[PDB]
Parts: C-alpha cells; structure tokens; sequence
C-alpha cells in the first residue's frame, strides 16, 4: 500500500541488502516482479549466446547473481527472524523460483555454448579457473536433468519442487519443536547442581514469559531446549529424573504430531532414490558423490579407518564414565544410560583436570574472543578488521558489522555477526551464509571488482543482564570456525564469481578452512590473548591454560565415534536403504548404531528428526564431509607445527601460503590440488589422529 | 550453508 511495485527494495540496486527494511509484505511482489525480469533477461541471453564471456558467462553470472542476492537474503531473514508471514510468502512463491532455477539450469543454448568452450581447439589455454568454471556448468546441468527427454524432464522437475518444499517444511518443524517445550520448576530443590550462570538464563527467561519477580537465586525459572539451556541440564542437573524428562524431549523432538518429521524423512528418501534413477545412478550418494572429491566406497572406508580408530578408546571412556560414578557412590554406575553421560563426563573432566566450565566463563567474553580472532587473523593473514556498525543496515540490534582491510587500508571486504541464541525467531547451531561474492562482473562501474561480503551467525549463551555474553570454550571454537568459512569466501583472489570464495568447492573440502581455523583455540599466544578476565582485565592464569590444554583429547574417541555415527546413518540412508519397505529409518539408526555406538540408541529416539544436515541443508549423502575436510585441517595445521608455532617468522611466512592456496584460490582449482600447493604433498589423516589422541 |  501507498508505495509503488517499482519501489520495493527487493528490486533496487544496492550496495548491502536492505535487512532493515524487507518484511513478508514485500515478498511476493518482489520476487515475482524480479523473476519476470530474470525470465526476460534469460530470453535476451539464450537468443544472443556465443561460446565466449562477454556473451554467455557474464550475462549468466548476472542474472544468477541477482536471483541468488536476493532470494539468499530472504532466506537469511527466514532463518534469523522467522515469522508465520514470512513463512507464508516464501511458501507462496518458492514454486516459482523453483522452476524458473528449473528453466536456467535447463537451459540447452547455455549449455550447448559451454560445450562449445569445452570443445575448443584452444582450450588448454584457457585459464585453470574458468576452465572450472566450465566444466562445474556442464556437469551441474547434466545433474539437474537436462539430459533428460521431456516426459522424464516433467517427473525430475516435479521431484525437484517437492524436495524444496520438505526441505523447508523440515526446518519449520524443528524451529517450532524446540520452541514449544518449556519446563516450568518452582521447586528449588528440582533445579539443585545448575550453576549461577545457568540460573540467570532460565530466571532471565521466566520473566520474558510473566514471572517478573523471577531471579536467578530465588525466583521460578524456564527450562528451554535450545543449547545455551538444554546442556547445562544435562551436564549439570543433579536431579536425575529432569535428566531423563529434558533428554527424552530434546530426543523426540519434531516426532509426533502436528510437527512430525518422520513421514517427510520418508518422502524425502523416496524422491531421492527416484531422482538417482531418472539420472541414471543406483542410489542418492552416487548422486551426492558427483561434485564431491569422495565416492561412496573412498568415504565409507575413510570412516571405517576412523572408526576402528576411535572404538577403543570410546570402549575405555564408557568404562571411565562408570568407574568414576561408581566411585563417587551412584545408584546408576549399574546402570549408566545416555541422560547420565553428559553429566558424568562432566564430573570426571572437574575431577581428573581441575577445572570448572563456570569459573572459566569470566575469562572468556565475546568482545575480547573478537579481538583476539582478529589479532589472529591479522598474524596468520595480514589483514585489518575493525567495526563498521552504521554502514550495512542489520536485522537486529546485536548485530555487529565489520570492514576487512588490506596491509595499504584499502577494503578488501565485510561482514555481519549474529552471535546469540534467539530461538523465538532464530535457526538453532552455527553456520556462514554468502551475501555477495567478489566478482568482476558485478562490480560497480569505474570499479575493478564487487567486494565479498559474508555472515556469520551463531547461538551461543545470551548476555545476562548488563554483563557482556560470557562463553564456553566450545563456543568460542563454534566462533572460529564460523569464521574460517567467512575468511574463505572474504579474503579470496578469484574475480570470477562463479568460481569465486567458497563456490565450486567441492563440499567435502568446504569444512578445511573452518575446522582449521578451531586448532588456534588451544595456541597459547592466541588463547591468552583471548583469555582475560571481563571485568578484572587479569590474564588467565598459566596453570589453568596448562589443565585445558591437558583436558584437549577428553573423551576424544566417544565424540570421533559420534559424528562417525551421523556420517554412517546418512550414508546408508542414502546408499543401502530404500524407503516403502517393512525396515523403517529408526531400524537403520538401530543397525548403524552398532558399529558406531558403545551402547544402542533408545528406542524412542528421534535425533533423526532434527538432523537439518541432510533433510534442509547440504549435506545430504555427505555428513562424512566434516571427517574428510578434517583430514585436510589437521593436516593443514601440522605443516604450522613443522614450521614452528613458537617462531613468529616462520607462523607468518606458513599462514601468508595459507591465504595464497586455501583462502585464495576459491572453487578456481581442484581442492586436492590448492591443498597439495600448501602442503607440499598429499593428505595424510596421521595428524587428525594424532591431535586427537588416537594413533 | 556453510554449517558447523
Ligand atoms: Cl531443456
Ligand atoms: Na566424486
Ligand atoms: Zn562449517
């Protein structure tokens, strides 16, 4: 009302993306409104097509620039500031931007001008990145059915639309699951072992739903399923039976009901399986396993390696676990289950290393956890970062925006922080999305290249009160690693947007640059730098750094064989198992399990109904991409222990390569190659095991 | 999404 169409800020030209201004009203019109122009600007395209840049590969970079923009910050405000408008509108028009996606990827004069390239006489000499380029185009359209005759094509485009729609429908049901659960506790007593910090949350959190008397010492409290809540229960909660009632929530989440995921797992696997088909493949991971380094025989052995590696150990930890709690007099040592684990592993880590996660707290507050990063960043990278807060518009006022610098001062790119947990409205976990890519095509006229820009949004502990947010070790981990993701797509050298950050990386090498960027948490330069007390200014004491340092490969076996377990579910999901039949999803989780878990899975438990990975996220047939890529992180790290971490010189002269392979190069090479030009040969897994104590 |  009262604003013209032509005015919508979907539509306009800008320079960051209107996130102050864009609402669910505007989606509609936009995206319709953009999708026509699209449609006509692919009509130009197709009709002028040559087997040259200036008449295929940039009048494409643009028109998928503009839908992948746009849609990309729409889908940003869904994930951050989830709304039941929003959610109507993006419903309401993602068909039509599904086939329109449908109609580009499908189109036969796009692909026959790439072919054309591909068949040069000439085209050995075309540079390494846009002969990756070319080649990622010519398989990708393979991939989405263009391939495909036409009554063939209409099932593969039905199948495509519908997954889009799970998918969505998927994360929907786990947002709104996590949401509903609250625990009301008016007992004190019920809530005995949970520390002050904790308290404060769920006090905090009381009186955000009425309770206004509410404190942390005295005043009722909210339990909620969200991370920040949901861990310290299970860790903390002397209280036995809430144990159980919060971990057979958190369990069952999304599985009945209104929300259920069950069905839509289902659905999912059977259109998987019916799209490998129709592309002529036996199941949904050879699929997955087209534009990944892996197959599905060199991952399923890669986890067969790390498992045999890890079953030991995980064996001693759950006898540790028991012995210990057996020693301190429990009832339930003769019989842990798994709402006991977390709390036991806590104790033992108290007991065996001296230290306590909520004496450590102080020490670690956002802003001096930024800084430090920053002061990393600029070491290993030489890059500038400095708070530009007022210069992009933002979604929320506690997000931060930052400008990356250059050694000369000169922006080489940005991007937004959104650090606390806001589960009304807000994706759980941690993740980084693209806003722009540096591209030549898109820069701005006078202008050489359009500067990258990122975000990274995690979901760590809220501030409580007035004091700054205050964190966990494994939340400061959670940052740097978002962060190493937001490096890649920001400091890269590629101008050609196609290839450009962190696109057309193979996914099972996406997770180098981020898992790489956790191993500095435990470099004594870059934690002490980091670790200073929030109001006292104090450094952490030596003797303290020296127990967490000794406390790195805790239970090292029992988290190797947990994420060996989601990587084996949804590979055999995927490969062995074909939905409609008598076996269902759970009996998969049960057989799995097996192999990967020293004890079974309940057999109420629904962790698959929150598994966003792979059924509304890109990992599907391809969770193993975590374990591969740590392969390639550890390794990475171990050429900076060659180096030497204690020699400033050679930490430097080793993080500038880094930036010059890794960071730089993009999906402009072959990932095995760009790390082969840093590390000087070919992978080994000797340093992941190695660093994690399980030569 | 890159995720973690
Ligand atoms: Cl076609
Ligand atoms: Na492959
Ligand atoms: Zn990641």
């Amino acid at each position: 009302s009262d604003e013209t169409l032509s005015s919508n800020p979907l539509l306009q030209d800008f320079d960051f993306p209107p996130f102050d201004s864009v609402d669910a009203s505007h989606v509609r019109p936009g995206i319709r409104a953009l999708l026509q122009h699209l449609e006509a600007e692919l009509e130009e395209l197709e009709k002028s097509v040559e087997p040259t840049w200036p008449k295929l590969v940039e009048p494409l970079e643009k028109i998928v620039d503009r839908l992948t923009v746009v849609w990309g910050m729409i889908n940003h405000l869904k994930a951050v500031k989830d709304t039941p408008e929003l959610r109507a509108a993006i419903e309401d028009v993602q068909p039509e931007k599904v086939k329109f996606q449908l109609r580009l990827g499908q189109s036969k004069p796009i692909y026959n001008a790439f072919k054309a390239i591909r068949e040069s006489p000439d085209w050995s000499s075309l540079s390494e990145a846009r002969q990756r380029l070319v080649e990622a185009q010519i398989k990708e359209a393979v991939l989405i059915g263009i391939a495909l005759d036409d009554e063939k094509r209409e099932e593969f485009n039905k199948i495509e639309q519908e997954l889009e729609k799970l998918s969505h429908k998927f994360s929907e049901n786990v947002l709104d699951a996590t949401k509903k659960f609250e625990k009301l506790i008016t007992d004190k007593k019920e809530i005995e072992g949970l520390p002050p910090s904790a308290l404060g949350l769920f006090a905090q959190a009381a009186v955000s739903k009425g309770h206004e008397n509410a404190t942390a010492e005295n005043g009722p409290w909210i339990i909620t399923l969200d991370a920040p809540s949901y861990l310290p229960v299970m860790q903390h909660a002397k209280n036995r039976a809430l144990r159980e009632e919060v971990y057979r929530a958190y369990l069952s989440r999304a599985s009945s009901g209104d929300l259920d995921n069950t069905a839509i797992i289902d659905q999912i696997l059977k259109l998987r399986l019916e799209k490998a088909k129709l592309l002529g493949y036996n199941n949904y991971a050879e699929v997955s396993m087209a534009m990944k380094m892996a197959t599905v025989e060199k991952a399923a052995e890669l986890l067969e390696k790390l498992r045999s590696a890890s079953w030991d150990a995980a064996v001693q930890d759950m006898e540790d676990l028991k012995s210990f709690a057996k020693n301190q007099g429990a009832a339930e040592s003769d019989s842990m289950t798994h709402w006991d684990t977390t709390f036991w592993s806590e104790r033992l880590r108290e007991s065996k290393y001296d230290i306590n996660e909520e004496e450590l707290r102080p020490y670690f507050s956002l802003p001096k956890v930024m800084d430090g990063l920053f002061s990393l960043a600029k070491t290993l990278f030489g890059i500038d970062i400095e708070p530009a807060d007022g210069l992009a518009p933002v979604w929320n006022n506690d997000v931060r925006f930052y400008r990356v610098k250059d050694s000369s001062g000169n922006p080489i790119a940005y991007f937004y922080f959104d650090p606390y947990s806001r589960p009304s409205e807000k994706r759980g976990g941690a993740w980084m999305d693209e806003v722009v890519s540096r591209s030549r095509v898109m820069a701005q006229k006078g202008s050489s290249v359009r500067l990258p820009v990122a975000h990274m949004v995690c979901n760590q502990t809220p501030p409580v009160g007035d004091k700054p947010s205050l964190m966990t070790f494994r939340e400061v981990e959670t940052v740097f690693h978002q962060f190493g993701h937001a490096l890649q797509h920001m400091l890269t050298k590629q101008d050609e947007g196609l290839v450009a950050g962190i696109r057309n990386i193979e996914w099972d090498a996406v997770e180098l640059p981020s898992q790489f960027m956790e191993n500095w948490c435990y470099h004594r330069d870059t934690l002490m730098s980091i670790a200073k007390h929030y109001e006292t200014g104090e450094t952490l004491p030596e003797e303290v750094y020296k127990k967490l340092l000794a406390a790195r490969t805790f239970r090292a076996g029992s988290f190797s064989l947990r994420q060996l377990k989601f990587a084996s579910v949804d590979l055999e999901l995927h490969t062995k198992y074909v939905p409609g039949g008598p076996e269902s999803i759970y009996d998969v989780d049960q057989r799995v399990s097996v192999k990967t878990q020293v004890i079974p899975p309940l057999p109420e438990d629904r962790f698959l109904c929150s598994f966003s990975h792979i059924f509304a996220g890109g990992y599907a047939a391809g969770y193993y991409s975590y374990k591969w890529a740590e392969v390639l992180s550890a390794d990475a790290f171990s050429a900076f222990e060659d180096a030497g971490l204690d020699d400033i010189k050679a930490v430097k002269e080793t993080g500038q390569r880094f930036r010059n392979t890794i960071l730089a190069l993009g999906g402009g090479k072959a990932p095995l190659k760009v790390f082969v030009e840093f590390r000087g040969r070919e992978p080994s897994p000797e340093p992941l095991l190695r660093h994690n104590g399980l030569l | 999404a890159a995720a973690a």
